[PDB]
């Protein structure tokens, strides 16, 4: 999508989605030069404040430049996020006694884990036989 | 580590009767947090291939933990 | 990361006769003994606002109400991005949400989540440079 | 991408006698025991 966003009212226009910005450099033979501008966006109606379109705008944005061999699957990005959160709320004396300690507290876990991988594959195309 | 206390105060003080007057509130608070760094340098194809692999296993896994089997590529 | 709060307190309400009351009024945890004999009258028509774990001993006007809670939170972060790069070359990774913000109203967009820019610097062999 | 909650939590409204009564409001989880003697008049009135 392509969504309005304001720059006070004086909105304007933004673009919303998968993207992918491209610029090789390309040697006669082997190894090319990428640089790569990869987008993921989205957008949010879950977890709306008081104000306007929280427009995940980036969710994934890498913006990098690397250099590849023709036919090598390999890895640009990644992020591993891993997380585990844990409150408690009990009488002081009786949530402790490990026979009625539930029968007191009030416990609430959260473990949380994203795994994200950002691969790249480049194919060298010279006569129209392998296009 | 914090704590305020509010007490009547003559009766407080008594290390028998203290805990029935005073009103105590404590407060411990630990935040621990280390930024480490892991440089690798590939300069050959072939180094960058094994990342690679290496990467690409150690996501094959996660997949391999509905949410049916999921799928190789053209490595 | 974790905390722990430990909040303790006993309140007395004799009122044996006379104008006043012998009230013990602790205005730390929550509730209070003030309160409590306007939660009486809350008991007449609202019954209103409660705070804490609270054990109310008392012969209806001889009173002693004990309040406590314990709080225990604790919690575990970790991230770990990556990405390739060439040598004089900004990188970026940026996951999770983009937002606004006021800058009067004439708001702007702004990024919020992990991020994380390299520039190395690269000698050949050992002993790189990182910003 | 995945996560898991996990919340539980007892609580104890022992209104055994005198001004007062003797409950383990825990305002952690959702309901709670004074909005639980409150929702006594919502079973009255609204039930919310």
């Amino acid at each position: 999508q392509n969504v309005p966003f304001q720059t006070g009212t004086t909105v304007e226009r933004k673009d919303i989605g998968v993207s992918l910005k491209v610029t090789p450099h390309i040697n006669d033979g082997a190894a090319l030069r990428l640089e790569i501008e990869q987008e993921i966006s989205a957008l949010l109606p879950n977890a709306q404040q008081r104000n306007n379109t929280d427009l995940i705008t980036s969710k994934r944005s890498i913006k990098s430049t690397i250099l590849a061999e023709n036919g090598q699957v390999i890895v640009i990005g990644g992020l591993i996020q891993d997380d585990v959160s844990q409150a408690e709320s009990k009488v002081p004396l009786l949530g402790d006694i490990p026979l009625l300690g539930r029968l007191f507290r009030s416990t609430k876990d959260t473990h949380t884990k994203r795994n994200l991988m950002v691969f790249l594959r480049p194919t060298v195309v010279r006569d129209s036989a392998g296009l | 580590v914090s704590q305020a206390e509010s007490k009547v105060p003559l009766l407080g003080d008594i290390p028998l009767l203290g805990r029935l007057f005073r009103s105590t509130k404590d407060t411990h608070t630990k935040r621990n947090l280390m930024v480490f760094l892991r440089p690798t340098v590939v300069r050959d194809s072939a180094g960058l291939a094994a990342l690679s692999g290496k990467k690409y296993s150690d996501i094959r896994v996660i997949d391999g933990t509905p949410t049916n089997a999921n799928q190789l590529f053209d490595g | 990361s974790g905390d722990i709060q430990d909040a303790v307190g006993v309140q007395w309400a004799i009122n044996k006769g006379g104008m006043g009351g012998t009230k013990t009024n602790f205005a730390n945890t929550g509730l209070s003994i003030g309160t409590l004999l306007q939660s009486l009258e809350s008991n007449k028509a609202p019954e209103s606002i409660p705070d804490g774990a609270i054990v109310g001993i008392g012969s209806s006007s001889f009173g002693a109400l004990v309040t406590a809670l314990s709080a225990n939170t604790k919690s575990n972060l970790l991230s770990t991005p990556s990405l390739l790069t060439l040598d004089n070359q900004k990188a970026e990774i940026l996951v999770g949400q983009n937002v606004p913000f006021q800058t009067g109203t004439t708001v702007e967009r702004k990024d919020i989540g992990v991020s994380l820019k390299v520039t190395p610097h690269i000698n050949d062999g050992a002993a790189l440079r990182l910003e």
